[PDB]
This record gives C-alpha cells, sequence and structure tokens, in this order.
C-alpha cells in the first residue's frame, strides 16, 4: 500500500500522491495493463502534489551525480521535509515509492517515520513508476516551462562531460 | 490399455496372478 | 454469461503430486505457499507467477 | 481433532473440529476447552467470518456447510447445500460477505453470506480433485490447490473485469447489477442467470 | 470363494479408491489386512482406521492411492531379486511400494533394504 | 537455417534436446521403462528433455486413470517449454 | 412470460412487491443525483489489504 511517490527527472523532482492504487495481485492482467497505458485510465491513480524544479544546470549536474551515486541532495531532504507529514514510525507510517533501493535506504535513515518501498523490490511501485515514467509529459504539462527533451539532452551531456573530463583533453577541433 | 497395469502377470480385480515361469524368468534376468 | 470467464492462470509448474496444503500471507498480498503430496513446499510470489 | 483456526477477529478464541463430529471452543485466556456440540457427520474444516467475531462455518462431509453462532450452538444460521461429494475446505472471503467451497468432487462453489444455494460453481476437465480453496486478500480472487499437483487463480466475480473503469462503464456495469437485482426473478431472466455448465 | 481376505480387503480398497468414497466396511477382519493397512498408513495412502468388533474395519482414505495388489503364489525373493522384482512390479521406482513378509515382520521394500533382509512377496501398492 | 547441409542437422550435437510427445510418455510409462535413462541409452549421450505445456495439458485432460503418468511427466529435473499460443494441441505446437 | 411466478423472499404480499419495485432505475427516468445514489453498490470494495477488524467500531 503506497502513499506517496517521488520521481527524479530532469527538469526536476515531483512527488506524488497516489489515490486509488494499484491492483497487487491482477499486475499481470490486460485489462491492468490496458489501464496502465491509457493515461485517462492512469490519471485517476496518480494526482500531482509537489513539484521542484532545479535553479540552474550546476544543480541539476550535482543532482544526477549525486542521486546517481546514491547519495541523496539537501534540498530532495528539504522537499521530503515539506511535503511529507512529520511523523516518527512508532504508531504511523508513511509508504513512499522510490526508484532506488540506496536512495530508499537513506530516505528511510533521514526520516525515520517513512517506510519507503523501491521500484528494483516491489513490483506493484515498479509498475506505478513505470506509468509515471510513460506519462510523463502530460502529468507535468501544467507546470512544464518548455519541454523536457532538450532539458534532457544537455542534462545527458553535462552529466557525461563531468564523468569523462571530455572538455580538458579534446582540443582537435 | 491401462498404463498402471504392471508386466509380470495377469491382473484379475485385486488378485495378480504370476505364473511359474514368470519367476523363474526373473530369477533368471538377475543371474 | 456471455463474459462470464473466471479462470485466470495457474501458479508456475505446480507440484509432482497433488496440493494437499496450502496456506496465503495475512499480512502480505502477494504470499503464497503451498505443500505437496511428496513433502515438498513451495513459497510463491503472485506477482511472478513463472 | 483435524483442524485448528485462531479467530482473526477475537482474538484467544480458537475453533476446532474432531471425528467425533463435533466442533470444540477453546479461550486461550483460561486455558482450557469452553464447549462441545455433535453434529450428525464428520466436519473437515472449521472456519471463522472476518468481520463478525462470533459466526463460524463448518465444511462437512454432509455435503454442507453450517454457518453457526459461537454464543448460541443451538441451531445453524444458515445451511449452504449445493454439493454433490463431500466439501473439502471452506474460506469466508476478506470482506465477510462470501465464502469458496472446495469440494471432493472437481468443484469450487462460490456463494453469498445468506444465500443458502450456489452464486457460482467452477469446474474443469483438468482439475482433479480440489482439496483447498483460499481467498486473495483483494477479496477477488480465488486460489484452488488440487490433487492434481495444480495451485489455480480463478475469480470471483466471474464476469467483472479488474483494473481502473472510466466512469461511464462502472456506472454500466454497477446499473445491470441494480438491475438484476430488481428482475432477477423472472422467468427468462432467472433460467439464463442460473444455466451453468457442470 | 476367494480364501485371500486381505485380496477381499484390497478389492474393496481400489473400489472405493476408483468410486471416489472416503471410508470403506472391510467386513472380514485379519492381523495380516491390519499389517498392510500399517505399511500403507506409514507411506500416507490412507488417513486413518479403525478395527471395530461385532470384526470389521473402517479406513478413511485420502484420495491420493491409485491400485492395491496382492501377489498370489507368494514368491521367494532375495534382495539381488527385489530390485529387479521392484522395478518390475512399480510403474517406476520412486512410486509405490512392494510389501514383504519377511523375518522382520511384514515392511515395505525400502524398510527391508534398510534391515537387510529378504522374503517373499505378498502384495503391493501404488 | 543455418547448420543444415542438406538435409542433415548439424545443430544437434549432445547434449540433445528432446521433445516428448503424449504418446510417447504414456506408452514409455507402460512399457515399464525410465525415460531419461532409456533416452540416454538409446543415444549414448546425456539428454535434456523438454516437455511442452500442451503435452502437460493432454496429459492432464486425459483422466484420473493416467495420474501416473502425470506424475512421472511432472517429474522436477526436467525443462518445461511454456507455450504462447492459443487451442493446446500438442502436434502443432510440436510441429511449429 | 413476463407475469412472475411466485413471491420473492423477503416479500409478503402482493400489494408490497408490486408496489415496491413501482419506479424505474434507469438514467431516462431519474435525475443523475438519483441515478447514482439508487445504483450505489451496498458493498463498496477498495484495492488493497481487507484485513480483518481490530477493535469494535461501535
Ligand atoms: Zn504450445
Amino acid at each position: 500500500v503506497v502513499n506517496f511517490l517521488l520521481f527524479e527527472s530532469a527538469v526536476g523532482f515531483s512527488l506524488f500522491e497516489v489515490v486509488h492504487q494499484a491492483d497487487t495481485v491482477g499486475l499481470e492482467l490486460p485489462e491492468v495493463k490496458d489501464a496502465m497505458k491509457t493515461l485517462d485510465k492512469f490519471g485517476k491513480m496518480v494526482k500531482l502534489r509537489s513539484f521542484n524544479p532545479w535553479t540552474s544546470a550546476a544543480q541539476g549536474l550535482e543532482a544526477i551525480n549525486l542521486i546517481s551515486e546514491g547519495i541523496m541532495p539537501e534540498y530532495l531532504k528539504s522537499a521530503l521535509e515539506m511535503n511529507l507529514p512529520q511523523t516518527s514510525g512508532k504508531k504511523s507510517k508513511v509508504v513512499l515509492g522510490v526508484a532506488d533501493k540506496k536512495l530508499a535506504g537513506e530516505i528511510t535513515a533521514a526520516f525515520p517515520g517513512v517506510q519507503c518501498e523501491a521500484a528494483d523490490t516491489s513490483e506493484v511501485v515498479a509498475a506505478l513508476l513505470r506509468g509515471i515514467r510513460t506519462h510523463a509529459n502530460k502529468l507535468h504539462k501544467s507546470l512544464q516551462e518548455g519541454d523536457i527533451g532538450r532539458a534532457q539532452l544537455g542534462l545527458g551531456h553535462a552529466y557525461s562531460r563531468a564523468k569523462v573530463k571530455f572538455s580538458v583533453h579534446k582540443n582537435d577541433n | 490399455r491401462p498404463v498402471d497395469l504392471p508386466a509380470v502377470g495377469r491382473m484379475r480385480g485385486a488378485e495378480l496372478r504370476i505364473s511359474a515361469k514368470e519367476a523363474a524368468a526373473i530369477a533368471r534376468e538377475v543371474r | 454469461r456471455m463474459f462470464a470467464k473466471p479462470f485466470l492462470g495457474q501458479l508456475g509448474n505446480g507440484h509432482v503430486q497433488g496440493v494437499y496444503s496450502m496456506c496465503k500471507d495475512k499480512n502480505s498480498l502477494n504470499c503464497i505457499a503451498s505443500g505437496s503430496g511428496d513433502g515438498v513446499v513451495k513459497v510463491w510470489d503472485l506477482t511472478t507467477r513463472d | 481433532i483435524t483442524d485448528v483456526c485462531f479467530n482473526q477477529v477475537e482474538t484467544s478464541v480458537i475453533g476446532s473440529v474432531a471425528t467425533d463430529r463435533s466442533i470444540i471452543l477453546f479461550d486461550l485466556r483460561t486455558n482450557m476447552p469452553v464447549i462441545k456440540t455433535v453434529l450428525h457427520f464428520a466436519c473437515n474444516r472449521i472456519v471463522f467470518n472476518p468481520m463478525e467475531a462470533m459466526n463460524l462455518a463448518v465444511a462437512s462431509e454432509d455435503h454442507n456447510i453450517y454457518i453457526f453462532d459461537a454464543r448460541n450452538f443451538d441451531k445453524a444460521l444458515n445451511i449452504q447445500k449445493g454439493h454433490v461429494a463431500a466439501v473439502m475446505d471452506v474460506e469466508f472471503s476478506p470482506t465477510g460477505e462470501e465464502l469458496v467451497s472446495g469440494s471432493y468432487d472437481r468443484t469450487i462453489r462460490l456463494w453469498r453470506r445468506d444465500a443458502g444455494h450456489s452464486r457460482d460453481v467452477y469446474h474443469t476437465k483438468r482439475m482433479q480433485r480440489v482439496f483447498r480453496t483460499m481467498w486473495t486478500m483483494d477479496s477477488k480472487y480465488i486460489l484452488t490447490g488440487s490433487d492434481d499437483g495444480n495451485v489455480r487463480l480463478w475469480r470471483a466475480n466471474a464476469s467483472e473485469r479488474s483494473g481502473v473503469k472510466a466512469t461511464r462503464q462502472r456506472q454500466a456495469l454497477e446499473y445491470n447489477n441494480a438491475l438484476l437485482d430488481r428482475y432477477g426473478h423472472l422467468p427468462e431472466i432467472r433460467r439464463i442467470r442460473r444455466h451453468r455448465h457442470l | 470363494v476367494r480364501t485371500s481376505v486381505l485380496h477381499d480387503a484390497l478389492n474393496s480398497i481400489n473400489n472405493a479408491e476408483k468410486m471416489g468414497k472416503r471410508q470403506v466396511m472391510i467386513r472380514p477382519s485379519s492381523k495380516v489386512i491390519v499389517k498392510f493397512l500399517q505399511v500403507m498408513q506409514r507411506h500416507g495412502y490412507i488417513g486413518e482406521f479403525e478395527e471395530v468388533d461385532n470384526g470389521k474395519i473402517v479406513v478413511q482414505l485420502n484420495g491420493r492411492l491409485n491400485k492395491c495388489g496382492v501377489i498370489s503364489p507368494r514368491y521367494n525373493v532375495r534382495l539381488a531379486e527385489l530390485e529387479k522384482w521392484v522395478t518390475k512390479l512399480l510403474p517406476a521406482r520412486q512410486f509405490g511400494y512392494v510389501i514383504l513378509t519377511t523375518s522382520a515382520g511384514i515392511m515395505d521394500h525400502e524398510e527391508a533394504r534398510r534391515k537387510h533382509v529378504a522374503g517373499k512377496i505378498i502384495g503391493f501398492f501404488y | 537455417p543455418s547448420s543444415m547441409f542438406f538435409e542433415h542437422n548439424e545443430a544437434l550435437v549432445p547434449p540433445y534436446n528432446v521433445l516428448v510427445d503424449t504418446n510417447f510418455l504414456s506408452r514409455t510409462v507402460g512399457a515399464k521403462l525410465p525415460l531419461l535413462e532409456s533416452a540416454m541409452d538409446c543415444l549414448y549421450a546425456s539428454v535434456n528433455i523438454i516437455i511442452t505445456s500442451c503435452v502437460m495439458a493432454e496429459l492432464e485432460k486425459l483422466g484420473p486413470r493416467y495420474r501416473v503418468a502425470l506424475m512421472i511427466a511432472r517429474d522436477e529435473r526436467w525443462q518445461r517449454l511454456t507455450c504462447d499460443h492459443k487451442g493446446t494441441y500438442a502436434d502443432d505446437c510440436i510441429v511449429d | 412470460k413476463y407475469l412472475a411466478t411466485g413471491l420473492p423472499h423477503p416479500f409478503e404480499s402482493q400489494q408490497q412487491y408490486e408496489r415496491s419495485l413501482r419506479l424505474p432505475v434507469g438514467p431516462e427516468w431519474m435525475t443523475k443525483e438519483t441515478f447514482q445514489d439508487a445504483t450505489k453498490p451496498r458493498v463498496i470494495i477498495k484495492q488493497g489489504i481487507i484485513a480483518p477488524m481490530s477493535k469494535p467500531m461501535y
């Protein structure tokens, strides 16, 4: 049973709040797969709760080079402090759904009241984040300034160049 | 034909009759 | 009566001899187990029934 | 003592059946038996209702399901009679309003709680006998452990597909169900809704 | 008349396992029948039986067995013969058992290979 | 197909993949004959011995008279090739 | 064949049953709010673990 879920993309990270959660026994069923296909039957499942864009491409570069290595960033901790109900897990918990297992462990260690479900382990949150990645252009378009294609393009170039150190020994042009 | 029926002798009800040659044939096969 | 089609699937290859006991997990939602007649038990996950 | 079942609603109340054709209760708080009733035929399995703490169901060799009240064992609250061979397993739905019974012939029978007769019957040439049937915690799908070595996953509400429906889709389905609740007893509607291939 | 009361009992067990009943009334009882059903109950092909007296036997069966049989001339068998007799009587070496009246009693062929004793083949089930 | 030199299949080298039909399986249980041991004694090579779900389906569709052959087929050490088609007809499944 | 052969189970009188149906359910004859309130199902099952009830509600 999922309550909220994180979703990080190149323009920023947004957390959705699930209402009418997905059936977990009939996940391999054709009617439920068609529901995950169609936006008119998956937007009933997800409702956009919060959005945090980057301030700059330097912050987006730091975001990938923290998230891919596993460690969560301070502004992700900030937005989770802002959006999640402040609890400690003694009598009531909040189930968050995240894509990566190391990020799950760190969010659970930073917030003791938030139980995280990784998409690498749990098939329900895997199918649910898969549907959000499918329809991610239309779920954000009311506050998607511009597009996502050039943002992903420039951010993949910046991430690859920071990993490779390309400009310091490419000079022949 | 039934699959479960054994191959040594004839079967009638729950009684399986083995002729004296067939129990000798198994003792020949062992030796 | 036309769209009454109740059979959905079968968990894995099954057992060798018959299934004489089985029990769900009442806390989880996709944890099943089944113990057969030749004394082998299996724990199934309902999300991956292969 | 053949079967044992903790009451999930009222903790520390344990029901059991035994081959004396009897059901026995147990209070775990004061560790002793409580009451014992002898029925006419042997009971294969006891189970409790997950929404009503006092109601139980025994699947019994009388081809029958007896819904009993644990406070007054004088009479059965309900008697479900639809089978052909003995009933092997009974299981309440987690909503507490339906029942699955796997029988010793090749049948699963789906029941409402107040019905007294079959809502559905499930069968298959490959299914050899039925020994253990139980719901999933969705209360939408049922599982059947057979004597063919197969665990099968059926659905209750055989004509109701799962997933997210549009509003004009689930309104058509709810409208059809309410309309059958009203006009389900007329002769043409009755014979077509009761016809099932056994 | 079949003096083999063991064969009459085993015929009744086969008729019930075919007809899908859940108990029988083996009307002439014995002691070799009780030992036979003791081995079948060890290997789980029969639930629970009781000998009531006038006596007769009530045999709760699980619905797990396929066939019972007696070997009518009761041939003598050594261990090196016992392997070939098992693989010629049973459909598979891992399915079903052959019953032996040994000097250590009445037992299955796996218990005979455990206890290193040979004997006469009396019956089989699978 | 590659590895075919004029009706000589060069793709089959041991361990031999052997598909089993229901007729062969019923008769090799009827002839008191162990399946993998007799296949290895026939080919003098290690077989891996597979059964399609259509073959398992026809063995299950035959009644409880064939429960022994069903258990023999349902031995765990063999590969089970799941089929993605409708009719569960073993001949057309094996030929396709 | 369109008449009913006997009284349904809870009903005790011909006037009771034949006057208790009396109103069409459909959306042509009733308003949208009435149609929704009259075809709401009795048991409303949402998705999830339907665990047995922990403590008494009333
Ligand atoms: Zn196929």
